[PDB]
């Protein structure tokens, strides 16, 4: 059992870019931190991004979003986003090796994109 | 407790065919859980096939409903998934997973895959 | 949306067990304890009502249901576990999906 | 547009050696992660070896000491040197940019390269 903190609700303007962090509790490791926006049947995976502790971020996703790791966290940009992209944006953390695996869900922050 | 949910019964097979994939469950009692049948096409995103429900309840993608079929073993403690009239579009890795298309869980395991190729 | 109803206090027995009542269909009841913004999902139950839910783990919570509730169980408390404990409600299937937050129940835990 | 592709698997006598090569093209390999999966005939997928972003390589039980996942940064390629082959190594060997933990939206996976153990 890990825990995941995030905002509670963060704000973007016409501008489109949103800024929140994703901090968890390291007992360790490689991570894995997936961006997940809570669609009204799923989960839709915003981006994706793996590093190693000290390392600079891996994005797997094309653009869509950005950030640093300073320890125990990562500081996330999103950008592109429109008024209809306001939702519960929830960071998925895998602490993937060394064993053992952990997996912690936040509650998700709510993004308002106001124009 | 270390959890397993090994799968099998995939591979190649022609249109038109049937398949029968499993997943063999240690660590918790299926016939009492929810579990989930996903897969991954080449170049796309994770799709939910399948869901089964604490209760014995199941829904269908409206892209295999009809020919997909998802049961539970008590006595093997392993899920299944009947796949009939099998098309190039269900080319794809299939996942099962004690999880919910609704909403993640910390408490979401996968299974380790299978690949399914239909091809002629 | 909907409403989750949990007491505001409880305070734990002496062997460290804390009892509290959720107030809300195949449905999964995830306990999280909310320590500063940071979540921790204690343990979760998975059942369709008529049902003797089952824990996706046993080890830390106890529980049974009747009708519109949820009376849970959580044992092995020392103080450090003192914090606010929230009752998450998701009425899964059939649809429509509802997902129900509670107010959160402080557990206090003395010694 | 990402693209993995596979090569080096064919037919080889048991007890002796081969290397896969996956050829990527759209992510740094070096700053990846990625996976080496088999499937046997009649069975499910098996994650023989993961390399992790920072360079942390993990083998499974019926693999240790025989197989070695490494990455060339120049070639942007990932290998997998195959050694002391027996009869169960007999598989379709797949190259992934995914990890056995759980899969991903972003899992992108090569085309399979068969390897075939006859004595």
């Amino acid at each position: 059992a890990m825990h995941v903190a995030q905002p509670a609700v963060v704000l973007a303007s016409s501008r489109g870019i949103a800024s929140f962090v994703c901090e968890y509790a390291s007992p360790g490791t490689e991570v894995r931190v997936t961006v997940l926006r809570q669609a009204d049947s799923q989960v839709t995976e915003v981006c994706a991004a793996t590093y190693m502790m000290g390392n600079e971020l891996t994005f797997l996703d094309d653009s869509i979003c950005t950030g640093t790791s300073s320890g125990n966290q990562v500081n996330l940009t999103i950008q592109g986003l429109r008024a209809m992209d306001t939702g519960l944006y929830i960071c998925k953390v895998e602490l993937m090796y060394p064993p053992p695996y952990y997996l912690g869900i936040g509650n998700g922050t709510q993004i308002y994109v106001i124009d | 407790g270390e959890v397993q949910l090994v799968e099998s019964g995939g591979g190649l097979i022609q249109p038109g065919g049937s398949l029968r994939l499993s997943c063999a469950v240690s660590g918790f009692t299926v016939s009492k859980n929810y579990m989930s049948w996903v897969r991954q096409a080449p170049g796309k995103g994770l799709e939910w096939v399948s869901v089964v429900y604490s209760g014995g309840s199941k829904t269908y993608a409206d892209s295999v409903k009809g020919r997909f079929t998802i049961s539970r073993d008590n006595s093997k403690n392993t899920l299944y998934l009947q796949m009939n009239s099998l098309r190039a579009e269900d080319t794809a890795v299939y996942y099962c997973a004690r999880a919910v298309p609704h909403s993640p869980s910390s408490f979401d395991i996968w299974g380790q895959g299978t690949m399914v190729t239909v091809s002629s």
